[PDB]
């Protein structure tokens, strides 16, 4: 947990993309890549974690 | 109290440059207010671009 001081000129990819649409389109739009990442990856921190995430049902 | 003005009757189109002159300079702010300007129309676009269902020009 940090603490952001106000006035803080935006740089970085996310800070030239909060300058460019506005940091509400750019919570939106995280949102989105948030349901993208969720749906189309089966992910993890290890293989086991992935597999285990991407597993069906049961007897399926 | 004051005369009713008489029947309006400005010029048509006059030379935009000569308005211009008038506009331009008068059209100056300070610093501090422009700053003022700027943050608050920033929050509005932001606000605006948040992204509710639509308008026509969404369509």
């Amino acid at each position: 947990a940090r603490v952001i001081q106000p006035g803080e000129t935006p740089d970085g990819t996310i800070g030239r993309l909060v300058k460019r649409l506005g940091a509400p389109a750019v919570r939106t739009a995280t949102r989105q890549a948030m349901r993208l990442m969720g749906n189309h990856f089966v992910l993890g921190e290890t293989i086991e974690q992935a597999l285990e995430r991407g597993k069906p049902r049961s007897g399926q | 109290m004051p005369n009713i003005p008489p029947p309006f009757t400005a010029p048509y189109a006059p030379d935009d440059a000569e308005i211009a002159a008038r506009l331009l300079p008068a059209s100056h702010l300070s610093p501090p207010q422009e700053a003022r300007i700027h943050r608050t129309a920033t929050r509005l676009i932001e606000a605006i671009r948040k992204r509710r269902l639509g308008g026509v020009e969404d369509m």
